[PDB]
DNA sequence: AAATTTTATCTCCAGGCGGTATGCACTTTTAACAGTCACCCCCCAACTAA
DNA sequence: TTAGTTGGGGGGTGACTGTTAAAAGTGCATACCGAACAAAGATAAAATTT
């Protein structure tokens, strides 16, 4: 919720502060290089950095940690119960969305076959928000054949996909993902 | 359709990407291990990448070249999991679990040498090298040292793969120089015969001259007591069965079929019910319900197996291999039978757990024997064995049944190993939960389909005992009503609970005997306990020959049922009952705002008790009718002390008068000169009227009332009815019929009698105490000396108690006057019997209260006061009676207490040689199983860390020792009677035999008692106890105290045991 | 250990509280364990009749002597109030008595349940057996047996602090709420009449008075305020569905519902009855996700009566006498 | 050390309470910054079998 | 039922390379609650108590 944004965030870890603070130097060194490589060299010198720098970063992090411990403790007290409901609903929705997103992605990574095409998807594709407006009125059909041609296309798509569906079940058994059947 | 084409090409690209990713880098079984040691990891990498023909065989020698308490619950469960995977042939899962546990540091700690050895053996049985080398890498990284079993597994693998002689010989000198011996390798316990054959082939590829040690003739026992039994010099006339060989083979085939089926079905003996409409409708509904329950059980089992498998694929232990052991149909049928056997009152959850696990192990064992091929070998060996016990067939040289069984060459009997207790309880819990959730039944049974809501058949309710609460599973009441209405005429028994149809398998070792295929235990105990078996195994092999031979002799006795008594008992049972005669009445005949409940509750309680008694009687009578025209045998085994008990519980000869009256010997014998007299004296003894009279007076009284005997034999239920006045009415009727048939025949001397005659011993415990103490005063009292009239202590105690009661009632006590003449030997018998065993006033009071409640004529309001008065007077009367008995009892109790203080349970050895141990210990902590419905609390027996229970160890040492001495006497008597051709079966202290052989049996009894008690039992016991416990060098003071206590034994008295031979009433 | 009263002002105040009814003067007072007999003298001072149910004979003759020339005000019956009507079934020893015989001796005639209160019992609960005495009194009250046969009898007794808090628990206090609280709040109206520390009474042991100052310091460690409570049985306790025949099923339902406290009502109704649990919850006006710890005693009685009033199913309960003693 | 208080009671034929809080040791999870860029999710409609 | 289909246009996570430490999860262990009523008694061990 917007009230969640109102709650303060935890202090950034020591390694990150070093990465953030030392970034503007590295835009001066080589700005065209890929950030991933640059992260490694800052880490490479975080590996070679002296212990005193780590000690001072850790002291600052501890102080900011105590500070944040204080503001968050004060802030979570003054809020209203309706905001409690808002935050709990939003976090539950966020976890559910994360779970769903992973499930859809695992499925799309496992090469699951597509569903059969539809009369309306074909109409939209022929048409090539704005489309939703145009296809709405265009849907009314004065041709019995328009539905019929679609059935033949539906029949053709269904047969190939079912052959893929019976095929796709085989490797999942071979790999070990028997539950997806 | 360009869209279809682009979709197809994208799917093809994604498939190729996934295939490449899987090939280069989901649930997949992990084979290659990850090792902590950097050098070993590099070695594994370079060996894998060395060459396609990588030197796995040479790496084997490279790894084997170096060779420089109680387990936890999780360790035991993992070991059982690995061995069950070995049996089930799901080795990839065992390997995956092993490598996964080898990954994490904490899980690495649990693994021991045995687990790696088992997985190596599994991989060797298939001959694989790569996986065996991987497991060797793991076992070497763990820091363990390979043992004999590892080298045996390697040799078996090399032999199976038909590898050349070089690697084999190399491993040979390595194992030879490391201090190991091939002879020890060929005697390992955990090695199947196929494994030894393959190892032999592999070894003979290198050294063909090597040969196993030759077989030797079995040794014979040489103990003093048992020398004559096994001596080959003398005249022997062993009994032989009357049946021919062909019938005995057919009977064996029938018993094998019954045990393979695992169930036997018998027709009910209840009154038949005409097929009304309601009965047919109920039967149709019940059949439909059974079909639906079967399908639901199948589906639930499949889903549970899938879930448990998925649990293992994450690296966690489960019960998947245990579920895979049996076929699904067998599990479904077992669950359905258990559901059908559930009583209406319900059963405890833990009891259902012990029961469902016990039935699974037996079927697993039978299936293992059936598949492994031992069944055909058993058939052949038993068919050749039966030539000894057939009347027509002959043996070249007669011998004991076990000796012949071993002489032919016994098949090498390999059975399975019991599961640990945690697995046993978890499996039962899972099965019970499956049964509970799977079954469902309609809400309205009588009305077909008014409502479609479905209610569970079984419920889970809590039963509260004092503060404690227990979980109970109770059937739905409508289901119970449906079962009652259907009234099916078929009963089901487990094959173990029904007497064998073929002669029992001889006892050759503590692991083989009794039933042909089903598992049986030589000493009965709770499931977890194993100390008794370990002591039995660690003893010399020739110690238990006497016990095994006695059990086999008792097992091979042919029985039969009495037709007339069975017919009469059916008439009373099916027609309103006769509870006076022990035949329970039908529940239809029943006695039947705060005042009404006080009557309804009593009526319901009486009805419940009558129903339970009728159910038990129904079981016994149905079994008895099913065996009407057949000959059956009853096997035997021992409790942990040595006393023998028949295995089949329902129908044996330890029951009430009905059970002991229905049975009779199958083989007969001419009465001869004294058979009729012995029959008359047995009838008088069964009557109970004359118990303090000499034999002459008993025979005279028998001759006086011959008319009553004849009348009762002719018209039992419609005559003068004299036989119902006896102490044991049903046995008396059978004896009367036997006597009438004998008398009315032409020549009574040639009559063939099938009826056993019982000879029993007076004051047996005090007869052994007086023999141990050699107390002349005690000996004369218990009929150890030649006397003209029987003498017993119990009547004297009763007389003294009555005199005290008379004197007290003179002064005006109400309780003294109320029980004016109800004082009898019966009330004081058990109390004065157990006073020397260590009974307290609490136990005596409870026993006296039980007898007074059982009087049924004593005013029941005064039971408490009467019990107190009687126990006080009895303990006052026994203040100075026994002296030597009490001295021996005190010595035994003090020794047991002092031994039990230092944390060691008491042990001793019987004069025959059977070792005995007391299993009493304190269980401080109790285990639990977290689960769905509830958490079962069980007791972990089989834990030696627990401290001994000093109360139980002192209390039971004096009673238990005397019981071991009695069993030894019975065994010696049976063994020395078998040589003379006698039929001998015993009940603890009562000996049964034919009418004509009673004199010979009495002579043998007296001689064997004298020979047994001629030996110095007490001194040998003291020496053994000193050598076992006192010799331990823990503390000098504790050992000194034990030595001073043990080394002082009571002095013997002045009594020669040879006079027992002339005692007429020693047994009578 | 007995704790008699030996303080004069305390005895006077207790006598005034016991005779706190200006109307209906003659309340026959049944007293337990009179001990020294100071509260007894105070009770006779105010004029009310007394009957002493002395549990020990060592101090009977002193009370008998004090009752001489009292014109029947003081009558001593050697009896123990907590041993009335033993269930053993044998002859009754003199420490115990049959309630019928005692009430015939005292000349008390039975009255209906809806009538007024015949008697009043004044005494103290057992020191270590309060949870036994409460259960026995509850069993006698619900079944209408023993002294409750003759009518509704008040029992005014002193109870300890912890047991008082456990007895007066409410859904507001979830930790102490249990079966005994439910049954004693459904069956009676409990009122707190007086408060008093432990040291006000003089402990009596088997040998005699506990006069050792060492245990007096230990008595401070054992000190707990003793509340005086009043229980008058409720007139509307028995309805058509809850009767002396059905009380066992109600007791078992209450014990089962508290067997697993952290569970909903439906999770227990599924294990107790074959009827539709959701229907019963709807009928008693409760949400499906209702805990057992959130139900007032009236809710429990309404639940039991609602299940019992169902006429659709012939079999509505799984409780049976076979469940008991197993 | 010596007393008081509390507990179980002759053996065998095979026996056991169930739930809720609290602590500790350990391994496994997630959020905290930095920029790049691709994928997934709409937005707003429209059908249909798994 | 519900979720997955196609059109441009819009935006929001996570892919990434990288450390750090608090928060969650896992598995065993001990303790206290229920002291469901239902008379009473004798004796000798087992445990705390001071
Ligand atoms: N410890 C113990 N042993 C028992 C008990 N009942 C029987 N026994 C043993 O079993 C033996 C045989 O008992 P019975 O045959 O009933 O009677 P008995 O002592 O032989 O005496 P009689 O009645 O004269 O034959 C006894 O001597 C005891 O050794 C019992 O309750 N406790
Ligand atoms: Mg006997």
């Amino acid at each position: 919720s917007s009230v969640l944004a109102s709650c303060p965030k935890k202090p950034v870890s020591s390694y990150l502060r070093f990465s953030k603070e030392q970034l503007p130097i590295f835009k001066a060194q080589n700005p065209d290089a890929k950030t991933t490589e640059l992260i490694r060299r800052i880490a490479q010198r975080w590996r070679e950095l002296p212990d005193s720098k780590k000690k001072i970063y850790q002291d600052a992090y501890r102080a900011e940690w105590q500070v944040y411990k204080e503001e968050i403790s004060r802030f979570k007290e003054q809020l209203t119960p309706s905001q409690i409901m808002s935050l709990e609903k939003e976090i539950m929705d966020k976890h559910l969305k994360r779970k769903a997103m992973t499930k859809k992605k695992e499925l799309t990574l496992l090469g699951k076959p597509k569903r059969p095409r539809s009369a309306y998807n074909v109409y939209v594709a022929e048409r090539f928000q704005e489309k939703l407006k145009t296809v709405k009125e265009n849907w009314k059909n004065l041709s019995d054949s328009e539905k019929e041609l679609y059935i033949q296309h539906a029949k053709e798509d269904e047969t190939r996909y079912h052959n893929e569906m019976k095929s796709w079940e085989e490797q999942m058994i071979e790999v070990g993902r028997k539950d997806l059947l | 359709w360009a869209k279809i084409l682009e979709k197809d090409k994208r799917t093809q690209q994604m498939r190729m990407q996934r295939l490449k990713a899987k090939l280069q880098m989901t649930r997949r079984l992990q084979v290659e291990p990850r090792l902590l040691s950097k050098q070993m990891a590099g070695c594994l990498e370079d060996c894998t990448r060395q060459a396609p023909e990588s030197p796995w065989e040479e790496q084997l020698a490279r790894l084997l070249q170096e060779a420089p308490a109680q387990l936890s619950g999780q360790q035991q469960r993992l070991l059982a999991f690995f061995k069950c995977c070995l049996l089930t042939d799901q080795l990839p899962l065992a390997h995956h679990l092993l490598v996964v546990h080898h990954g994490q540091r904490q899980k690495r700690k649990l693994l021991t040498l045995d687990m790696y050895n088992a997985v190596m053996l599994g991989w060797a049985r298939q001959g694989a090298f790569k996986e065996l080398v991987y497991v060797l890498f793991m076992v070497k990284d763990a820091g363990l040292t390979p043992d004999l079993l590892s080298y045996a597994a390697a040799l078996q693998c090399m032999g199976r793969q038909d590898q050349d002689a070089g690697t084999i010989e190399r491993c040979l000198e390595q194992m030879s120089q490391e201090g190991l011996k091939l002879q020890a390798l060929f005697t390992a316990v955990l090695l199947s015969e196929e494994d030894r054959a393959t190892v032999l082939k592999a070894v003979h590829k290198v050294k063909p001259t090597f040969s196993l040690p030759p077989q030797l003739p079995p040794p014979v026992n040489t103990s003093k007591l048992l020398r004559d039994v096994y001596a080959k010099d003398g005249r022997v006339s062993y009994p032989k069965l009357h049946l021919p060989l062909k019938t005995l083979q057919c009977l064996f085939e029938k018993q094998l079929h019954m045990e393979l089926a695992s169930r036997v079905c018998v027709v009910s003996v209840e009154k038949p019910t005409l097929p009304s409409k309601e009965v047919k409708h109920a039967r149709k509904t019940l059949k439909t319900l059974r079909d639906q329950w079967e399908k639901a059980l199948c589906r639930a089992l499949r889903e549970t197996k899938n879930r448990l498998e998925r649990e293992v694929y994450e690296g966690r232990f489960s019960l998947y291999p245990f579920l895979c052991l049996l076929d699904e149909r067998e599990v479904v049928r077992m669950l359905l039978q258990v559901l059908q056997a559930l009583p209406a009152q319900g059963e405890s959850f833990t009891t259902l757990a012990r029961e469902l696990s016990a039935r699974t192990f037996s079927r697993h064992v039978v299936q293992r024997q059936r598949v492994s091929g031992q069944v055909q070998a058993l058939q052949n060996h038993y068919r050749k064995y039966l030539c000894l016990l057939a009347s027509d067939a002959e043996v070249p040289e007669p011998c004991l049944p076990r000796q012949y069984w071993e002489e032919l060459g016994a098949p090498e009997a390999l059975r399975e190993q019991p599961w640990p207790l945690p697995v046993q309880m978890e499996l039962g819990k899972l099965l019970a939960e499956m049964l509970v959730q799977a079954t469902q039944m309609p809400c309205s049974l009588d009305k077909p389909h008014r409502s479609s809501r479905l209610v569970p058949v079984l419920y889970h309710v809590y039963s509260f005992r004092n503060v404690q609460q227990i979980g109970i599973l109770k059937p739905h009441p409508a289901y119970v009503q449906l079962l009652e209405k259907a009234a099916e005429p078929t009963l089901t028994f487990e094959a173990v609970d029904v007497p064998m149809l073929c002669p029992p398998l001889p006892w050759t070792s503590p692991h083989s005997g009794a039933f042909l295929l089903s598992p049986t235990k030589l000493m009965r105990t709770v499931e977890g306990a194993t100390q008794h078996q370990e002591l039995l195994e660690t003893c010399p092999p020739t110690a238990l020959h006497g016990a095994l031979d006695a059990l086999t002799q008792l097992g091979n006795c042919a029985w039969r049922v009495n037709g007339r008594v069975l017919d009469l008992v059916l008439q009373l049972f099916q027609a309103k009952g006769c509870p006076q005669l022990g035949v329970p009445a039908p529940p239809s005949e029943a006695p039947q705002k705060a005042e009404l409940r006080r009557e309804l509750a009593h009526c319901q309680k009486v009805a419940r008790e009558m129903h339970s008694l009728r159910a038990e009687a129904l079981y016994r009578l149905s079994l008895a009718q099913h065996l009407r025209d057949r000959v059956f045998w009853l096997p035997h085994n021992m409790d942990f002390r040595g006393r023998t008990y028949p295995c089949p519980p329902h129908f044996n000869h330890l029951g009430s008068d009905v059970a002991r009256a229905l049975l009779e010997f199958a083989q007969g014998r001419p009465l001869g000169p004294h058979g009729l007299d012995w029959l008359k004296i047995h009838l008088v003894n069964l009557t109970g009227l004359k118990k303090r009279e000499p034999l002459r007076k008993r025979l005279a009284f028998a001759e006086e009332v011959m008319d009553d005997i004849l009348d009762s034999a002719d018209q039992p239920l419609t005559g003068r009815k004299w036989w119902m006045g006896a102490e044991e009415p049903w046995q008396t009727l059978a004896c009367c019929m036997e006597v009438a048939n004998a008398v009315r025949a032409s020549d009574p001397a040639a009559y063939v009698s099938h009826l056993p005659v019982h000879q029993d011993g007076s004051c047996n415990g005090l007869q052994h105490y007086a023999a141990l103490g050699r107390d002349s005063v005690g000996a004369a009292s218990v009929n150890l000396e030649p006397s003209d009239v029987p003498q017993d202590v119990y009547s004297g105690v009763a007389a003294q108690v009555e005199v005290f009661r008379r004197q007290d009632a003179q002064r005006g006590m109400r309780v003294a006057q109320v029980l004016e003449g109800f004082i009898t030997r019966k009330v004081v018998k058990q109390t004065v019997m157990t006073v020397v065993y260590g009974v307290t006033r609490y136990g005596g009071r409870l026993q006296i209260e039980k007898r007074l409640r059982e009087l049924s004529d004593f005013p029941q309001e005064f039971v408490w006061e009467a019990s107190h008065y009687l126990v006080r007077q009895v303990f006052k009367s026994l203040q100075e009676m026994f002296s030597g008995t009490r001295a021996i009892q005190h010595w035994l109790t003090e020794s047991a207490r002092l031994i039990s203080h230092m944390g060691s349970v008491v042990e001793w050895v019987t004069p025959l040689g059977v070792p005995v141990i007391q299993p009493y210990r304190l269980d401080s902590k109790v285990k639990q199983i977290g689960g769905g419905i509830q958490s079962i609390t069980y007791t972990h027996n089989g834990d030696i860390s627990r401290k001994p229970n000093t109360r139980k160890q002192k209390n039971g040492f004096p009673p238990n020792f005397i019981h071991s001495l009695d069993s030894s006497h019975m065994m010696l008597t049976a063994l020395h009677c078998y040589r003379k051709g006698l039929t001998f079966v015993s009940v603890h202290d009562c000996y049964w035999t034919h009418a004509a052989d009673v004199s010979v049996m009495n002579q043998v009894c007296r001689e064997q008692f004298v020979r047994l008690h001629s030996e110095p039992i007490l001194q040998d016991l003291s020496r053994f106890l000193v050598k076992r416990f006192c010799s331990e060098p823990q503390k000098i003071l504790e050992a000194s105290q034990l030595k001073e206590t043990l080394q002082a034994v009571p002095k013997p008295g002045a009594f020669d045991l040879e006079q027992v031979k002339r005692s007429t009433y020693f047994f009578s | 250990f007995k704790r008699y009263v030996t303080d004069r002002r305390l005895a006077e105040t207790l006598a005034q509280i016991y005779l706190g009814k200006p109307s209906r003067p003659p309340h026959l007072l049944l007293e337990c364990n009179p001990g020294p007999g100071i509260l007894t003298q105070a009770l006779l001072e105010a004029g009310a009749k007394v009957v002493a149910l002395e549990s020990d004979k060592t101090f009977i003759p002193h009370l008998e002597s004090l009752g001489k020339n009292l014109d029947g005000k003081l009558r001593v019956i050697h009896c123990d109030f907590f041993k009335l009507d033993p269930r053993s079934g044998g002859v009754i020893k003199p420490p115990a008595m049959s309630s019928r015989g005692l009430f015939k001796n005292l000349g008390i005639e039975a009255v209906p349940w809806t009538a007024d209160i015949p008697l009043k019992v004044v005494g103290m609960f057992p020191s270590r057996g309060e949870k036994r005495a409460l259960w026995k009194l509850a069993y006698d009250l619900y079944s209408c047996t023993s002294i409750y046969k003759f009518g509704r009898i008040e029992v005014n007794m002193f109870i300890g602090e912890k047991e008082f808090q456990k007895l007066m628990a409410d859904p507001g206090n979830p930790d102490l709420y249990h079966v005994l609280s439910v049954i004693w709040q459904l069956a009676c109206e409990i009122k707190v009449l007086h408060m008093e520390p432990w040291s006000s009474f003089d402990i009596y042991t088997r040998k005699g008075p506990l006069e050792n100052p060492k245990r007096r310091e230990l008595l401070d460690q054992l000190q707990q305020k003793l509340y005086l409570i009043q229980m008058i049985p409720r007139q509307n306790l028995f309805t058509k569905n809850l009767t002396p025949m059905n009380y066992n099923i109600f007791f078992h339902l209450l014990k089962h519902c508290f067997g697993r406290r952290s569970a909903t009502v439906i999770d227990h109704l599924r294990s107790l009855t074959p009827l539709d649990a959701r229907d019963i919850l709807m009928q008693i006006g409760k949400q499906e996700d209702e805990k057992v710890v959130n139900m007032h005693p009236q809710d429990f009685k309404t639940l039991f009566e609602t299940i019992e009033r169902s006429k659709d199913c012939a079999y509505k309960w799984l409780y049976d006498e076979t469940l008991e003693d197993r």
